């Protein structure tokens, strides 16, 4: 493009005496990132690309120093130094051609226009191994959920194809995926998606909790008289489950984050990553937090009345100082149902 | 006219439109026990005025 000599060469040069291929060629794609003139595409469309005038020096990797760019010819690279950057030259011209140049003269300096054709689409390659292509280190490569380093790197977990139904991609790679590669595991790991997400708050987990109803729908209590059971069932009208239904609490500091906890911030930040990524189908879990007093008012219309299910932070007009109390609850992270039916048909007679 | 009643579900906000409507409802709830024993629309238990500034024709009330 003509912005990149424009931005580049016409600028900076002021360390271009000491400057490293490896870092000259990056600048380029980060000079106009936005619709860039990809280097992937070299393999039919070299033509109308305006690359910068690295070839025809024969240099080797963090040795281009000189800095010379034309603006009449409409391409930019027209380089040939001379008596330095042979880099793999071994013989001198064949007999026909420099017969046509006449005589290795002069006319040398419009021949290695042609003659460097080679060598200027392969220094592009060369590069692409050490920075794209082989290396990255998923630090180089640097994507937004594009490059390829991120997604050959990522389905040791299980994720491709699962970003469906999430509001966000796969972003919180960079500290689970240690933890997301023990199978069946942990309770230790909630500790970390909290310290994470927001510092300042502390996290607990209780692994059993006294939860309740699952209503049944016969009530089994009928002393019967043709045909009857013991040997487990034995209840009133409830039954109790234990089995499943851990307990979280929150302890925060910061009253720009207690605001963030409350429906609407941060609460869909835990609601998402918990579902779909590190649990999904195995538990339901149960979310509690404690702060000081609250910041909390009241009957205002439509939709941002309640702090969960209680209310409070309205009341004392009568005391300077603090007292402790728990906040309120969040709702369990389930999914479930019957669908409706009944069935008409079977398996095999085997 | 239309009278609705509330319901107190858990996650259900808060609209100061609800409890007028439910305290518009006894009300209601008053005149069907009050209606087992009455004829025609109700009346005064007192009233009482005060009648100095007749002269200075004007008319005003103490207890009502």
């Amino acid at each position: 493009s003509q912005s990149a000599p424009a931005r580049l060469i016409t600028r900076y040069r002021k360390q271009l005496p000491y400057i490293n291929f490896y870092r000259f060629c990056q600048l380029l794609e980060q000079s106009q990132p936005d619709q860039p003139p990809i280097g992937s595409g070299w393999q039919a469309r070299q033509e109308a690309v305006r690359f910068c005038p690295y070839p025809g020096m024969g240099f080797p990797a963090s040795e281009i120093k000189d800095a010379v760019i034309p603006e009449e010819s409409h391409l930019p690279p027209i380089v040939h130094v001379t008596f330095m950057g042979l880099y793999g030259v071994t013989s001198p011209l064949p007999a026909h051609y420099i017969s046509d140049i006449a005589q290795q003269r002069e006319g040398h300096e419009a021949a290695a226009d042609f003659l460097d054709i080679f060598s200027h689409r392969l220094i592009t390659q060369y590069y692409r191994i050490w920075r794209k292509y082989s290396y990255p280190a998923t630090f180089e490569a640097g994507g937004q959920d594009k490059t390829s380093q991120y997604l050959l790197g990522l389905a040791r977990l299980g994720i491709p194809g699962c970003a469906q139904n999430i509001a966000t991609p796969v972003s919180r790679f960079l500290a689970l995926l240690p933890l997301m590669l023990l199978p069946g595991r942990t309770a230790e790991g909630l500790t970390s998606l909290v310290t994470l997400l927001a510092p300042g708050t502390q996290a607990r987990v209780w692994h059993h909790d006294r939860r309740r109803i699952p209503l049944k729908t016969p009530l089994t209590m009928r002393v019967h008289h043709p045909v009857s059971l013991k040997s487990r069932p034995v209840m009133g009208d409830h039954a109790t489950d234990v089995n499943g239904q851990v307990l979280l609490q929150l302890s925060t500091q910061t009253g720009s984050e207690v605001q963030g906890w409350l429906p609407g911030g941060h609460l869909y930040s835990d609601l998402l990553a918990l579902l779909h990524v590190y649990l999904g189908s195995r538990l339901d879990v149960r979310l509690q937090l404690c702060v000081e007093r609250s910041l909390l008012p009241d009957a205002r219309l439509s939709c941002r009345p309640a702090a969960g299910s209680p209310q409070l932070g309205r009341t004392a007009v009568m005391r300077t100082q603090a007292k402790i109390a728990t906040s309120a609850a969040r709702v369990m992270t389930i999914s479930l149902g019957r669908y409706q039916r009944v069935q008409e048909h079977y398996q095999r007679k085997e | 006219m239309k009278i609705y009643r509330p319901l107190w579900e858990d996650g259900a906000f808060l609209m100061p439109q609800q409890f007028q409507q439910q305290a518009a409802w006894d009300v209601h709830l008053a005149d069907s026990v009050a209606r087992m024993g009455l004829a025609h629309p109700w009346g005064v238990v007192a009233a009482e005025f005060d009648d100095s500034l007749l002269p200075l024709s004007r008319l005003n009330a103490t207890r009502l």
